[PDB]
């Protein structure tokens, strides 16, 4: 529940109390990405990517 | 065995892992590029020494050999 | 005693201090953010191996000896 | 020598390199100034554990025993 992503930092904030309050960690352990628009997360059958 | 060893230090000044630690990898990149290069300092862990030969060589134990085939009368 | 010893080298190619290197340490930066996970590992050193014991295990130099009694003549 | 020992593990974690590794030294440091700590932990390599050791000191082998003149009769 609530992945939010920077736009090139590793580090990603999670949330299981749907945002009233935040904790941040690791696992992106990259640039990540720039993608032109918004979505960046986008999965299908499960294996999310 | 790593029983017998004695105790060691490494040879230089290398950087180990604790929490005290006045050098902070740093939690993440300000990094706004993408190919300056950068590294992957490999997950902290046990430091390996020596375990491409683990059991390896075992010195012989004793001194030269005064032998001879000895027999011994039985009465 | 540390003197017995091998050549020891850690397998897996591990950092170390320089003026040298390669690796850029950074001694300030963005941490503004306090919320990254801040991993810090501790400062540059020698890292012990076995340093739990000195008295490491102490091989037997006996050879394999059967005890047989000796009375010497006194004349 | 080198070929024997136990394969050792250093007391602590430290950082190896791998590819996959999760600490990261960030694509460059951001250096705006001279005065931002530079520092190298430095490229990686071997570990480095006695090379005070070349060669080293060897601990005796046969046990506390009378050195005698064997007598044999030449002929």
């Amino acid at each position: 529940i609530l992945y939010l992503f920077e736009r090139y930092q590793p580090v990603v904030k999670v949330s299981n109390d749907k945002g009233q309050t935040w904790k941040a960690v690791k696992l992106f352990n990259d640039r990540v990405g720039y993608p032109l628009s918004k979505t960046v997360y986008y999965q299908s059958a499960n294996t999310t990517y | 065995e790593n029983a017998n060893l004695p105790a060691t230090e490494t040879d230089e000044e290398v950087l180990i892992v604790d929490e005290n630690g006045s050098v902070i990898v740093g939690g993440c990149q300000y990094d706004p590029d993408e190919s300056g290069p950068i590294y992957t300092k490999y997950r902290e862990a046990k430091a390996s020494t020596n375990s491409t030969h683990t059991p390896p060589t075992s010195i012989t134990n004793i001194q030269p050999y005064i032998t001879v085939y000895r027999w011994i009368r039985i009465a």
